[PDB]
């Protein structure tokens, strides 16, 4: 098993939402 | 499972894939890469033309000049480049983040 | 979907994970890493601590010779190291093969 | 999509098969 990395939190960040 | 694969590349490669999706323009990945010293969020697209979209709108002003101190001008601009170059791009992104 | 992840990381980082499997010792990955200059076949295992098993038996003598000039002595032996150091290993590995 | 690489061929290799 692998512990979560710091970068996992950024999945829910707002900048990713736009797909235009 | 594939969550383990994503977990492996965070620690091995310093790159986390949040999402994969395919739209009419092409195939994309929501990607974040870095450590405590520096994190960069972007979109990788594949058309084979490769499209990297840097995400700075939601970025903190305190976080940006530290990136600007560590990262080159072109890394803050949207780019297009061929597939063979992708490893070098990773070497550019990785090296700049560990300054 | 799973394949696109593996395909992206092949070009991005030069690391291809063929299979993953979980046994009594722990969770394992079958990996090959390299470019034209040098390829390295190994197994990555996690128990945290990480285990590195290099597969040198399939390799030819001529293949081993080129790798031995580029690679340090420790890299040819099975290694145990903590998870925090996992990116450090990737660095040295990718960097040595390109040498 | 993403074309094949030299690393993909190595999946079939015999060294990976033995796990002990």
């Amino acid at each position: 098993y692998i512990p979560p990395t710091i970068l996992t939190k950024r999945r829910n960040m707002e900048s990713f939402n736009d797909c235009k | 499972t594939i969550e383990i694969i994503k977990d492996l590349f965070e620690h091995l490669c310093g790159v986390r894939v949040h999402r994969t999706y395919e739209d009419d323009t092409g195939l994309w990945f929501d990607t974040s890469q870095g450590s405590k010293n520096g994190i960069m969020d972007y979109k990788l697209g594949f058309v084979t033309e490769v499209i990297y979209v840097p995400l700075l709108k939601q970025r903190t002003a305190e976080e940006l000049q530290e990136l600007q101190k560590k990262l080159p001008d072109y890394l803050f601009e949207t780019l297009s480049f061929p597939l063979r170059s992708l490893n070098q791009f990773y070497i550019k992104m990785s090296k700049s983040l560990n300054k």
